[PDB]
RNA sequence: AGGUUCGAAGACGAUCAGAUACCGUCGUAGUUCCGACCAUAAACGAUGCCGACCGGCGAUGCGGCGGCGUUAUUCCCAUGACCCGCCGGGCAGCUUCCGGGAAACCAAAGUCUUUGGGUUCCGGGGGGAGUAUGGUUGCAAAGCUGAAACUUAAAGGAAUUGACGG
């Protein structure tokens, strides 16, 4: 997005580093350079959050391109991420798919869990390939959110912010379904999004089991 | 891989010449000792004597006795 | 058909690498090629070290170790079971099989 | 196609691939044809009307589909040019 | 990537390559104004120089030659020649 | 009594996609039979060009199976081969039909020089691999027919190409390979880009875009 | 030994296990007197066995959510799931531990001056990447 | 040792091509190279070059279009008239319809139906479709 | 057999040509 | 010259139906050194040399260049040892629908019917046969060059399934 309306905000700015998906890993991948700031002494690259901003606004038109809000899928088979596919697809009207990602879903039309959409958008490449590879047989173009080390076989909207925080991958999910919703006539582009960051996050088992008793005892206390 | 200047020609034909000899055919055309070792001396037919009648067994899986005629 | 991209040896810019006499059959084998153990074992058996602990003259006495060497031939070390066949996609992995340290 | 005649005496155009300009066959089933919908350009909402682009098989292959569609959208405009 | 610019790479990778992989060949090395203490005159002096530079107003040791670049006597300053 | 599953299927069915050339234009994979025969009814020519009884070692003696090749294709440009490995003969011969169908792929013509009227050889020399076997299909003046192997021959003849001069190495013995790689050349026919196609293309809609509403309402 | 229920047992286990959880109980006998009338089990023997089974899995379901679906454990897990947002973010923190080279950045993104950033020291040394091979 | 300079730039060329490459950097340049990339260029099939002096022998960078399948070339530089001239081309070429053979003659370096225009003979130098 | 065991017996038969050759 | 060990030949003890063997004991030539021959090896990467182009990655060896820091002496830089990079020439490795291949596999065994960078050697179904003969080299053993008659419908390569494995 080259319009002025279409920039990043000191808001967005504070959500990104709070959440981090700025800070990849020690690998590079050399089609993925182009997306990188600096290398710090960490070993830690920087990820140029213009530039991922600028690829979650494209990725962001790809989707609001399609008529029919069903034909986007959204798979994470990953635990972080799962809760950010299915809110993602609560709040757009997306298809969601999550964790196990079974075979032939694309390919094989027999079975009733079949099924054709316009568009794939993944989590992570080397968690999804699977997806990935079969997309490459229906003539699917590809969207996923991709870190300085994924590879970008049967990638075309690549988002270089991260895949590993369970923060960032919630923020990402939850600024893609904010961008997607503004673009079609949904958000009014003036006051925030009324849907908390926080909503799309993956808890660990040891938090969901621990959190709502403490919530419990300062309630009853 | 093969020569392939301007004026190599006349190595490209003593390869072809020298190659030649190593195919059964050619060497069978061209060398003379089939043509000696061959009876009709070249000859599509020839004429003998019956020197005798003779039976050949056939080979390993066929049995019988082809008569043949020594001549 | 060729088994290995190695050829079942190390040897990669050389030449002629020195033999080796088998440990076990003391047949030459390159020195490369053979299957070393390093083997560093204690010099009393488990079974035996309270025995040893409790005639020992001293209090703090920690008992030696016993460190050899060990070259096989692939012929005797299959023998000896310290290597194994394995399937054409498991023969291209060179980690070696885990210390089972618990 | 197109004869001395005139006529177009071909029973289909086969589209080009936007970044490696290949053909794209029939049964290249890897191929993609993708659309990027361009917004207005007051309140950045999405205006019906929107740009095409086609990458073969063998490009989304190798894997420069991610290149080859971030410089078309930059060249078209999409993009901003202090990307 | 497909669309690298061959015409304009930038310095960075420019100086980055070899010599004579570059667009055009450049020599890494250059010439210094060295400063003996003590002494009044300026010497020019290559920067891979292979020999033992020594002052002609004075019987000391400018350079020692080394593999890639001669190392100047400690006390000596230089400046680079027209950068 | 054909209940079609998928969206080109349907839409096929209901009267949305007029030619198969506006699914080969999308490269859409065909994944079902009945929707080329809904195009190319009564027009689809069909032969069995071998029938070879593969055989695999058992314990009780060794079980055959038999493989079944089948071309088929209309004489106007559309051509398909298929192979079904069956235990029953006439079931290969159904599966191998069915799989021809599916690999139906439009053919190139153009002309040897002197573009008059309807094209009748193929627009450049195409070659075609397939395990060893290499096919070249080399243009050819009007009337000199297919000069060619019988087993290329009458899979050029149901393409629609009327002349072209054919050369083969490899095992042509091995008739599986040798009709898949003269099946490649002439698929080959658009992957070619040749001046006349150098013209820019201007893209039209997707057939699942075009009717991504008639697709909400039928197939749900 | 050779007590391993099978496919017959155990789908029907599951099935009737998740079409009438209310029902059933953690009593054997009162889960094979409800199969009689909840299904139509051609064997006594195979309907004690299914019994049996239902009451495992039960018990196993009580203990925590097994794989058969269940509505109240899908209601308790939608709860779990699409609420407890924290009254508070975790993505406004007062202040945010930065980088250099991502202020450096940030001023490259014209997004530098930002009172809520803090920068931090730059570590020193290096010493990222584990040592090459074992020892 | 490097022999045939053409031989060598015609070979990256279609590598470029080959691997997708939007630019071709070739390191000798010549004359010959030059011209051939010239009628390439009023053909199409290429796009502009430009050409960087180094006080060497220069270096060549080709814009490629896309358009290009082959650019080979005839590394004896066999001496064709006009009477087998015909047979060069339909030995080399995918057909009548396009491609073109480009042969130094005596009038300069120009295609096959040039040089069967202006009635003149050459050496053959390679062919590109 | 061996192709290096008749190789080993084809020396020894010209071994034994040659002597009997040299014998005339 | 020297000969410790090992050990062709040889002797004996075992084993075995036999056992000129495998196993054991001894042991000649040899194995070691100097000088002179021989010129053959699965002398292998079963893979000619020179040159260009065509993916990624992490290492390693040498040389050079540039950088936070740690360490050695000293008062500091140099210089060594680590750490992070870049370049060039190597030995290689992992990965890849670059592409090739009959495939195994190969970043070369790719840039090959879209066939031409330069050049050397060399193969033409299996045997007979690397044989006979001639020539030539050698002290010898043998090396190089090298047929034919005749015989044969296959011999082979890579993979798959099965059967079998002391
Ligand atoms: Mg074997
Ligand atoms: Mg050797
Ligand atoms: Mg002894
Ligand atoms: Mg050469
Ligand atoms: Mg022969
Ligand atoms: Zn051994």
């Amino acid at each position: 997005g080259a319009l002025d309306v279409l920039q990043m905000k000191e808001e967005d700015v504070l959500k990104f580093l709070a959440a981090g998906t700025h800070l990849g890993g020690t690998n590079l991948d050399f089609q993925m350079e182009q997306y990188i700031y600096k290398r710090k002494s960490d070993g830690i690259y920087i990820i140029n959050l213009k530039r991922t901003w600028e690829k979650l606004l494209l990725a962001a038109r790809a989707i609001v391109a399609i008529e029919n809000p069903a034909d986007v899928s959204v798979i994470s088979s990953r635990n972080t991420g799962q809760r950010a596919v299915l809110k993602f697809a609560a709040a757009t009207g997306a298809t969601p798919i999550a964790g196990r990602f079974t075979p032939g879903t694309f390919t094989n039309q027999i079975q009733a869990a079949f099924r054709e959409p316009r568009l794939l958008v993944v989590t992570d490449p080397r968690a999804d390939h699977q997806p990935l590879t079969e997309a490459s047989y229906v003539n699917l173009p590809t969207i996923a959110l991709c870190n300085t080390d994924s590879p970008l076989r049967y990638v075309d909207i690549a988002i270089p912010c991260n895949n590993k925080g369970a923060h960032s991958v919630g923020l990402m999910w939850w600024m893609l379904a904010r961008e997607v919703l503004r673009m079609r006539g949904t958000i009014s582009r003036e006051h925030p999004w009324e849907v908390m960051p926080d909503l799309y996050f993956y808890r660990d088992p040891e938090e969901i089991e621990k959190e709502e008793q403490a919530a419990a005892e300062k309630a009853v206390t | 891989g093969k020569c392939r200047g301007l004026r190599t020609a006349r190595k490209l034909r003593s390869h072809r010449r020298d190659q030649k000899w190593h195919d059964k055919q050619y060497k069978k055309a061209h060398l003379g000792t089939a043509l000696k070792a061959n009876p009709f001396g070249g000859a599509s037919h020839a004429k003998g004597i019956v020197l005798e009648k003779v039976g050949v067994e056939a080979k390993q899986p066929n049995s019988a006795i082809r008569k043949c005629v020594r001549v | 058909t060729k088994k290995r991209r190695n050829n079942g040896r190390a040897k990669k810019g050389r030449g002629h690498v020195q033999p080796i006499r088998c440990t076990n059959c003391a047949r030459c084998v390159p020195k490369d090629k053979a299957i070393k153990k390093f083997v560093i074992r204690n010099i009393v058996e488990a079974a035996a070290v309270r025995d040893i602990s409790e005639a020992s003259v001293f209090d703090a006495y920690v008992l030696p170790k016993l460190y050899v060497k060990l070259h096989y031939c692939v012929s005797c070390a299959i023998h000896s079971k310290v290597v194994r066949n394995r399937s054409r996609e498991a023969r291209k992995d060179r980690t070696p099989p885990p210390r089972f340290r618990p | 196609m197109q004869n001395d005649a005139g006529e177009f005496v071909d029973l289909y155009v086969p589209r080009k691939c936007s970044a490696s300009n290949r053909i794209i066959g029939a049964k290249d089933h890897a191929s993609i044809q993708m659309n990027v919908a361009e917004v207005d350009k007051v309140t950045g909402r999405f205006n019906g009307q929107f740009k095409t682009y086609a990458i073969c098989g063998a490009i989304r292959r190798m894997g420069e589909s991610d290149d080859s569609i971030l410089r078309l959208a930059k060249a078209d405009g999409i993009v901003s040019k202090n990307f | 990537p497909l669309a690298k610019d061959l015409l304009h790479p930038s310095p960075e990778e420019e100086k980055r390559k070899h010599k004579k992989k570059r667009l055009v060949q450049s020599p890494n090395s250059y010439f210094m104004d060295v400063k003996c203490p003590g002494c009044y005159k300026i010497t020019t002096v290559f920067s891979h120089a292979q020999t033992v530079v020594l002052c002609v107003g004075c019987s000391t040791v400018l350079c020692q030659p080394t593999g890639g670049k001669a190392r100047l006597t400690e006390g000596c300053s230089f400046r680079r020649k027209q950068h | 009594e054909w209940m079609p599953v998928t969206k080109l299927g349907r839409l096929v069915k209901d009267m949305k996609i007029k030619s198969l050339e506006e699914i080969y234009l999308f490269s859409l994979p065909i994944k079902e039979s009945e929707i080329i025969d809904f195009f190319l009814g009564a027009s689809l020519k069909d032969e069995v060009l071998k029938i070879m009884p593969v055989q695999k070692q058992t314990r009780a003696g060794q079980r055959t199976r038999f493989k079944a090749f089948v071309a088929i294709g209309d004489y106007n440009g559309h051509v398909g081969l298929g192979v079904k490995c069956s235990k029953e003969v006439a079931t290969a011969i159904r599966g191998a039909i069915i799989l021809a169908k599916l690999s139906i792929v439009p053919v190139r013509r153009g002309y040897w020089g002197n573009k008059i009227g309807k094209p009748h050889t193929v627009p450049c020399k195409v070659t075609g691999r397939c395990g060893s076997v290499l096919v070249r299909l080399i243009p050819a003046p009007r009337g000199t027919g297919i000069v060619s192997a019988p087993v290329p021959k009458k899979l050029l003849m149901m393409a629609g190409i009327d002349d072209c001069y054919t050369s083969a190495r490899g095992c042509t013995a091995t008739l599986g390979n040798f009709a898949k790689a003269t099946f490649d050349a002439i698929s080959k026919t658009y992957s070619y880009l040749t001046p006349d196609l150098w013209k820019e293309t201007v893209f039209t809609k997707s057939p699942y875009q075009e009717f991504t509403d008639h697709l909400v309402k039928t197939h749900t | 030994m050779g007590r391993v229920r099978t496919k017959t047992v155990k789908k029907a286990a599951r099935v009737i296990i998740e079409k009438y959880y209310t029902r059933l109980g953690n009593d054997f006998h009162t889960n094979k007197r409800v199969c009689e009338e909840i299904a139509i089990i051609p064997s006594k023997k195979l309907r004690n066995k299914i019994a049996g089974y239902v009451t495992h899995l039960m018990k196993r379901i009580q203990r925590g959510p097994v794989r058969g679906i269940s509505i109240k454990l899908q209601e308790e897990e939608r709860e779990r799931r699409d609420n407890y947002v924290p009254e508070v973010s975790a993505l406004d923190q007062e202040i945010i531990e930065v980088d250099p080279d991502t202020k450096e950045m940030l001023k490259l993104l014209d997004f530098g001056s930002l009172s809520n950033l803090q920068v931090t020291q730059p570590t020193v040394g290096m010493n990222f990447k584990t040592p090459r091979g074992p020892v | 040792v490097r022999m045939n300079v053409l031989a060598d730039a015609l070979k990256s060329i279609n590598n470029a091509e080959k691997r997708g490459k939007r630019q071709v950097l070739i390191r000798p340049c010549s004359k010959v190279i030059v011209r051939f990339l010239t009628v390439m260029m009023k053909h199409g099939y290429i796009g502009e070059f430009e050409i960087i002096d180094d006080h060497r022998a220069g270096k060549i960078v080709v814009n490629l279009t896309g358009r290009l399948n082959k650019c080979g070339v005839i590394s004896p530089r066999f001496d064709v008239q006009l009477k087998d001239l015909e047979k060069w081309q339909n030995n080399l070429l995918p057909s009548r319809q396009f491609g073109f053979i480009v042969l130094t003659t005596s009038a300069g370096i120009m295609d096959h139906e040039e040089a069967r225009r202006k009635h003149t003979g050459g050496k053959i130098l390679g062919f590109f479709f | 057999m061996r192709a290096k065991w008749r190789k080993k017996r084809m020396r020894r038969l010209k071994r034994k040509r040659r002597k009997m050759r040299q014998r005339s």
